């Protein structure tokens, strides 16, 4: 439950670099697949089970 | 938002507006609450 979004999957490390005014990343199907942890500000990645 | 391309070291005459597409990133985001219809940027 990342700042409001509910999902399910496995969290890993990604090399994408968010701009400072961005928090969520999308894909072709318009579903979130990358988030930034609110407390410590690294960038994670989301892939299903 | 205020998109700015403050590009220094321009090896070219000023002349006219520059050519070529130029991507800009925002450099300000603050909660005014209302929307702006005028301004005045002081020139030193």
């Amino acid at each position: 439950n990342f700042n409001g979004l509910k999902g399910t999957g496995v969290l890993t490390e990604s090399n994408k670099k968010f701009l400072p005014f961005q928090q969520f990343g999308r894909d072709i199907a318009d579903t979130t697949d990358a988030v930034r942890d609110p407390q410590t500000l690294e960038i994670l990645d989301i892939t299903p089970c | 938002k205020i998109y700015s391309k403050h590009t220094p070291i321009l090896v070219r005459e000023p002349e006219d507006l520059p050519q070529g597409f130029s991507a800009l990133e925002p450099l300000v985001d603050l909660p005014i609450g209302i929307n702006i219809t005028r301004f005045q940027t002081l020139l030193a």
